[PDB]
Parts: C-alpha cells; sequence; structure tokens
C-alpha cells in the first residue's frame, strides 16, 4: 500500500500506486474503469 | 457458452394482472453456471 | 450635459442585464472550450 508497485491481478498487467478503495461497489463487479479502459480499481482474488 | 440470470425483487402496487408499471430498474446478476446446452425453448413451471 | 450622463449610465447599467440574461450571450468564448474538450475526448476515446 501507498508505493509504485508493479501488479498482476488474475492475467492483466499494470503499474500504479495500490492505495484504498472508499467506494460503493456492487457485489457483482470487478473493474472499475472511469472514462476509458484504463483500469482504477481491480478487486482482490483471495480478500475480495 | 455460460447462462447468465439477471434479475431485482421490487415490492411495488398495481391493478393485479394489468398495467405493469412506470419507473426505472437495473437488474443485478446473482449466478453464473458455465453450461454448454443449447436452448431453442423453456417452459414455466406454475 | 446631463441627459448624455443619464443615458449613458442608463446603457451601462443594461450592458449587466443583456449579459446576465439569455443564457447564450458568449457563445464565441465557449465555443473555443467547446472544442478543446471535444478534441481532448476524442484522443482519448480513441485509445479503446
Ligand atoms: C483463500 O481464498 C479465500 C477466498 O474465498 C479467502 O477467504 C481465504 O482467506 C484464502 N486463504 C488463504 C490462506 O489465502
Amino acid at each position: 500500500k501507498n508505493k509504485c508497485v508493479n501488479f498482476n491481478f488474475n492475467g492483466l498487467k499494470g503499474t500504479g500506486v495500490l492505495t484504498e478503495s472508499n467506494k460503493k461497489f456492487l457485489p457483482f463487479q470487478q473493474f472499475g474503469r472511469d472514462i476509458a479502459d484504463t483500469t482504477d480499481a481491480v478487486r482482490d482474488p483471495q480478500t475480495l | 457458452g455460460y447462462f447468465k440470470i439477471y434479475s431485482k425483487h421490487t415490492p411495488i402496487i398495481v391493478r393485479e394482472p394489468e398495467d405493469l408499471p412506470q419507473g426505472f430498474s437495473a437488474l443485478e446478476p446473482l449466478v453464473d453456471l458455465p453450461i454448454g446446452i443449447n436452448i431453442t425453448r423453456f417452459q414455466t413451471l406454475l | 450635459q446631463k441627459l448624455i450622463a443619464n443615458q449613458f449610465n442608463s446603457a451601462i447599467g443594461k450592458i449587466q442585464d443583456s449579459l446576465s440574461s439569455t443564457a447564450s450571450a458568449l457563445g464565441k468564448l465557449q465555443d473555443v472550450v467547446n472544442h478543446n474538450a471535444q478534441a481532448l475526448n476524442t484522443l482519448v476515446k480513441q485509445l479503446s
């Protein structure tokens, strides 16, 4: 948390700062894309 | 491939067979099952 | 002198009335920002 780190979440790659969410996600979805295909929030697979 | 199901439960008040009401309601998915079944018809169960 | 001054004051006071109304008086300044936003929106929408 709070550090620029390479990640690999169920196949997709990317580089970013994995901080907290403070979101209101409905429990049937995984991705959180805002305008384009950039990934704002991706759900964890173990902790969910 | 798989068979998806979308639904939403909503309590309303209406004439009991007639005039499906106004408004908007988004249908959330609940359970997806990965089957390879061809479906051409379906029969309701009352 | 007083008639010209009163006419100038009555014409200046109507400028703020004509500018705060009709909701589309400053269209030549809004269209430039609208074009510069539409180009930047099209440049991201073609990344998908
Ligand atoms: C395994 O994944 C599940 C996800 O349902 C999680 O609840 C559990 O804590 C995980 N166990 C370990 C040891 O990571």
